[PDB]
């Protein structure tokens, strides 16, 4: 997907 | 076995005794998650948060510094800080307080925003977005860097949370920060924009209207690898 | 470094556990060759075990790693199923936070993109009822993931399409053909087109759910994929 | 054909 969280 | 006495001293009328206990508390708060847990187990959070509403400048500075360090703990520790009522007084400090206190309050908020989405929701409910967006231009370059970091963390939340940021007017100042003089500010601004770009089609459209495309295109040549990767992901999201 | 990372998955120190989990999630998101390294290091069983008796912060990271492993090839999805991932993923759809639910549905949608035997294991794990429930009460974001999972299950065999109908999928899917989000409509029309390729009894259930007028509205869509799926489903309802 | 697709 896409990792928004750092 | 010395922590309960330190917690008791957070209510002492002697300012020297209060400041000494606060300093002791801050050193423990900066000592890592196991040290923060000892502060929680000694009941330090409720009286520490109370030192924000009424206390003197020196007391407030030390108390917010301790709170920002406790906020660097795990999500359950951030949860205890929210339950201690930290969010309303931290947001209150963001305007009409010293630049030193404002800096510490933004740092605490950015740390809390690194928590789970329910914790980001509590920041939104506490009214954090409006003052954080205001700090993106009407603050020192050091406070700006902190504010963008907090906004990027809020942008890592769900689509409804990204929507609240858009409604807070975050997009135009974030796009302006894509060409900021500071590479650290650029890094944070491009991460926030990449997070917003992974949102829904209506949010992608709002980024387009904010002029994100020409600003991200300029960042495709950037020597910073994390900037280029975020700029490319945001641009690929904008073009479907 | 991978065997040490795997050992740290049952460490009592929550910081050492979280660091190991983050490291594992990063590898899991690095492509099929990276996922294979995790399988070979024996990471899947300890990772699945974390979903049971762990903190919210551990669960969120573990589900994210699992969802990325599930983006792998069908043999890698199979290893995830063999590690016991399906029952805890399905259990998360009922009680967990919206953040955890979103990741669990993404993992399930990825597993549902596997082979028919893997779709069958999802059905047997009880995925259908909670996925259908998510089409009404959940957020637009969770709905997007849920419709993708349902559309994948609907690409299964006629017996699997039958289980979707019995789980009450047709009424909310037809309702989603007119959703405010174009993304949701695209997924719902894909799900309905898959169901329409079923048997005559299943086509009759689509008819009774009001799919015909809903699909006729989508024949005048600017999206080429939506138009093709609407036309395909309509041909089946009128065949 | 019945359409199955991986989510990325």
């Amino acid at each position: 997907k896409r990792k928004r969280k750092r | 076995s010395e922590l309960p006495q330190m917690v008791q001293q957070l209510n002492s009328p002697d300012q020297q005794e209060l400041q000494s206990a606060l300093r002791k508390l801050s050193q423990i708060a900066s000592g890592g998650n196991e040290q923060i847990q000892k502060l929680i187990e000694a009941g330090a959070l409720s009286p520490l948060v109370k030192l924000l509403d009424d206390a003197s400048e020196e007391v407030i500075q030390e108390a917010v510094w301790a709170i920002a360090n406790i906020a660097s703990g795990n999500n359950e520790q951030i949860q205890k800080l929210i339950e201690a009522g930290a969010l309303s007084p931290l947001v209150k400090l963001l305007d009409d307080a010293s630049e030193e206190v404002i800096q510490e309050a933004v740092w605490a908020i950015a740390n809390i925003a690194s928590g789970n989405n329910e914790q980001i929701q509590k920041l939104i409910e506490a009214g954090a977005l409006s003052p954080l967006v205001k700090l993106l231009d009407d603050a020192s370059e050091e406070v700006i860097q902190e504010a963008v970091w907090a906004i990027a963390n809020i942008a890592s939340g769900n689509n409804e949370q990204i929507q609240k940021l858009i409604e807070a007017g975050a997009l135009s100042p974030l796009v302006k920060l894509l060409d900021d003089a500071s590479e650290e500010v650029i890094q944070e601004a491009v991460w926030a924009i990449a997070n917003i770009a992974s949102g829904n089609n209506e949010q992608i459209q709002k980024l387009e209207e904010a002029g994100a495309e020409p600003a991200l295109e300029k960042l495709q040549s950037s020597p910073n690898e994390e900037v280029q990767k975020n700029a490319q992901a945001a641009l690929e999201a904008l073009n479907s």
